[PDB]
């Protein structure tokens, strides 16, 4: 485990970078949460209803 | 001289070339026909491109198609494609210039210069990519198209598209001639058509002989049916792009070709501006220094100056000849001086 | 002319069933000729003794 530990640490830092890169190119880093989506769709609907 | 040639427009047409084939791939995978792999009936799609001109203006299919096509185009690795395409272009020019330069021989020095270019581009590669994506962030949300841009897209699409057609039509005709009669190729095509309809079933994943045709002939047949459908669609889509309906920018959903090509030329120029700055000037300024420093270190540290001299045969002798004549001369000097220090 | 036999139904510019009907016809031809030559010979003068 410990021997693999450092090479694993480096690969992990990389896959964290690439995960960031697609989070940048396809989503523009827009953070999302379940309660947020729910709050906004609710409000678009309550606008509609207004 | 080379750097005085390159500048920025060459990058412009470099980027626009890859982006062009991206458009074709996107446009093909969203509008045209999919290839024929087996001899089974294909399930009948409701919407077809032949009826694209005379379609309800507010069609959720054709809308979803052009919208997913464009966002699929823009949410691509344009930053990293501009970065690699420019990298391979600069490094390829340097290797040529090297091939014609006096470093044709001396492959270690030459490798020193090539690797210097490569390490410069590879050090600068990240900032250029990510920079280009960030500068493209506004154009990913609204690549708004001006009527002039729409015109430039229109003149391109006709060229690009007929280019796709000529390669198509030649290879159909090359097929007929290679299989035999035009009528015999019409025969396997009637048979593949029959099999693609209900008229006949074959039930084979790899059919060796059906209706008296070989496994080679069934492959030539499907090939023929794919070429025919995509040939007709392409001409139609060229007549679409030359129509009065596509001259204006208002039928954007009715002219996916012109529009996708407009977005491709725009994203090309704005990414190109950044590209030239971040990366090209970086080369022109880091390259000569890196070249000199790695050459010097390589010569003085590894002693490859001496091997650089030993490498060419003509200079191996020139330096050998000079050193021998020098040694004899100095010898005769020591003899005559010895007579001088001692009279007899 | 030579061909391989992953697909013995369809060869040449001749159809699957035409090939089939041709092979039967050739066998028929050969066996008929031999049978008739052998009847004309069984009735020949040289078979009398």
């Amino acid at each position: 485990m410990s021997s693999k530990l450092n090479e694993t640490t480096e690969a992990i830092q990389r896959e964290l970078e690439e995960t960031t890169y697609q989070f940048k190119v396809q989503y523009n880093e827009q953070p999302m949460s379940a309660e947020s989506y729910l709050a906004a769709s609710l409000d678009d609907f309550k606008h509609q209803f207004h | 001289e080379f750097a005085s040639s390159f500048g920025r427009p060459q990058l412009q047409t470099l980027l626009k070339d890859a982006l062009d084939q991206k458009v074709l791939d996107q446009l093909a995978a969203r509008y045209w026909n999919r290839p024929i792999e087996d001899l089974s009936p294909a399930p009948r799609e409701p919407d077809n491109i032949i009826d694209l001109p005379k379609a309800d203006p507010d069609s959720p299919y054709w809308h979803r198609q052009l919208d997913t096509a464009c966002s699929g185009l823009t949410r691509l690795g344009v930053g990293r494609l501009a970065a690699t395409v420019a990298a391979s272009a600069i490094q390829q020019h340097v290797e040529k210039l090297l091939d014609k330069s006096s470093f044709a021989k001396h492959p270690s020095a030459r490798k020193v210069i090539s690797d210097a270019a490569a390490t410069v581009l590879a050090d600068r590669s990240y900032a250029t990519s990510d920079g280009i994506e960030i500068s493209l962030k506004p154009y990913k949300f609204d690549p708004d198209i001006q009527p002039n841009e729409w015109a430039q897209g229109r003149e391109h699409v006709v060229g690009v598209l007929q280019a796709e057609l000529e390669q198509c039509q030649a290879a159909m005709k090359a097929l007929e001639n290679s299989v035999g009669g035009r009528k015999k190729l019409k025969e396997v095509m009637s048979f593949v058509d029959k099999a693609r309809k209900g008229e006949i079933i074959v039930e084979g994943d790899h059919p060796s002989g059906a209706g008296g045709f070989s496994a080679a002939l069934l492959a030539r047949g499907r090939e023929a049916v794919f070429l025919r459908d995509r040939a007709d669609i392409l001409s139609l889509r060229i007549q679409a792009a030359k129509s009065r309906q596509c001259k204006t920018l208002t039928n954007k959903y009715y002219c996916p070709e012109v529009f996708l090509d407009a977005v491709a030329t725009k994203l090309a120029q704005t990414a190109v501006l950044f590209l030239n700055v971040e990366m090209l000037n970086d080369f022109y300024v880091r390259f000569p220094r890196e070249v000199e420093a790695k050459l010097h270190e390589h010569m003085h540290a590894g002693g490859g100056l001496e091997k650089f001299a030993r490498e060419d045969p003509k200079v191996r002798r020139h330096l050998d000849l000079i050193r021998r004549k020098e040694l004899l001369e100095t010898v005769l000097g020591k003899i005559e001086e010895l007579h001088r220090i001692s009279s007899g």
